[PDB]
């Protein structure tokens, strides 16, 4: 009758909802004060991560070409994508110095990664938006964050590199897609279950769309909450209700998304 | 021990 | 056909990380995403991000039509504001271009006027010959000072109400908990449909926080929507339920 | 349409 349960676990999971939501400037500092981190990478691909979030990308690239001559390694694909952020960070800095020398970066950015280019024409969509007065005018590179676009830049390039880790017993647990969204609906699924067991006892047999109408997700009726009564109720039951077919209907989830301020 | 469950909702209503 | 609103999750969120004082994280989410864990009138929201963004003259200035009030302590507001103000530069001077000392000392003798007792005055004197209570972070003190501040302001500043957009108080380990209890209703259910054995312990020991991937569905209601209403009055032990909480690893550096 | 709490188990231990 006891259960075990780590806050960093809790803290992967709030950190795997930051990243789902793109608040990828409140996840690195959720990391970097709590110490935490979704997944089990190795010790140089931590060092990887530091560089792409950093910045360093000149160090990414002398760090990969050890691995240049290889197999199924995309070094096409790889540098394409460390010069296109570099390139557009070197862009966002010159629309916004309005000039300087940064002009004179960016246009050697592009001329980088005028070979690594999978087409001519994002070639051309590239060469367009340097153009541009603000990058952010265009409609793919709208909505465009440093930090979320070296995030993206690290989780292209892991999935490439990946090229070892230490294994481990239970330390390399990562936190499932959209797992605490999912045990949040699930916890409020029990206490529909919990209201729907006590009301039907309790004389009143509302229908089933009473108790879903009735979720309250920020206040909780339930001051103790766990009581462990649903689980003791199964315990002491005729097993002939379990084997009862059910109707399967569907979950109907509407999210209200958030509105991040620009 | 205890055996209840039409007092749980009872037992929490108290409050 | 339920309604889900992601700023009620990222109010459980900013909960939790205040009650494990994870406020750098708390504020930079805080900023982020536009949202705020509470009910504050648009004049106590202003004071807030003046605390939290480390404004103390424009909060004393801010304040200063409410400290001709009869019933209102003028003296320990100015003296704690003054004195996060003076170990914030205290602070910045400790890091190794320097003129600060002289704001360090403007600071201190700014509120000497104002310490409840001398010998109060007298220790914080010493703080500037070195970290003899270094639980002092920066986000975690200008929280408990805007705290400090709106339990003293609020009777000034209505609340303009009631207390229905706070996230409550650690609502997402309760409801993380719940889910996870969820889990284990769904695999009895499963394991005595199938021809299972099954037990209480075992059920329990199979707890998969991280993710046992059972997908979401409302299965189990529908069971009960479709079950005879003659059985739900039994009689079952109310067990002794207990959860050990494996506490943060908070590094040190800041 | 119809379900029962076998026909999940076995449709998630006929997946792995």
């Amino acid at each position: 009758e006891t259960v075990n349960v780590k806050e960093v676990e809790i803290i992967k999971l709030i950190l795997d909802f930051l990243n789902s939501k793109k608040l990828h400037i409140s996840m690195l500092a959720l990391e970097k004060e709590s110490g935490v981190i979704n997944g089990l990478f190795s010790d140089d691909m931590l060092f990887l991560r530091q560089l792409i979030l950093d910045g360093q990308w000149d160090e990414v690239l002398q760090f990969i070409q050890p691995l240049e001559c290889m197999e199924k390694f995309d070094k096409k694909r790889f540098r394409y994508i460390i010069l296109k952020q570099k390139f557009l960070e070197a862009l966002c800095v010159n629309n916004a110095m309005s000039l300087e020398f940064t002009m004179q970066e960016a246009v050697q950015c592009l001329h980088a990664l005028e070979e690594y280019c999978p087409s001519k024409d994002d070639y051309s969509k590239l060469c367009l938006l340097l153009t541009l007065p603000r990058l952010t005018n265009h409609a793919e590179f709208k909505d465009w964050n440093p930090s979320t676009a070296r995030v993206h830049c690290f989780e292209e390039v892991c999935v490439m590199v990946a090229p070892a880790d230490r294994k481990l017993s239970e330390a390399g647990f990562k936190a499932s897609n959209n797992r605490l969204f999912q045990l949040v609906m699930k916890g409020l699924l029990y206490e529909c279950c919990v209201e729907f067991c006590q009301s039907k006892a309790t004389g009143e047999e509302i229908t089933e769309s009473e108790v879903l109408l009735g979720i309250d997700l920020l206040c909780g009726n339930g001051c103790d909450d766990l009581d462990l009564s649903l689980l003791s109720w199964l315990q002491n039951l005729p097993s002939s209700v379990f084997s009862c077919a059910f109707e399967q209907k569907m979950l109907n989830i509407h999210v209200d998304k958030l509105l991040k301020p620009t | 021990k205890m055996t209840s469950f039409a007092e749980r909702k009872k037992q929490l209503v108290k409050a």
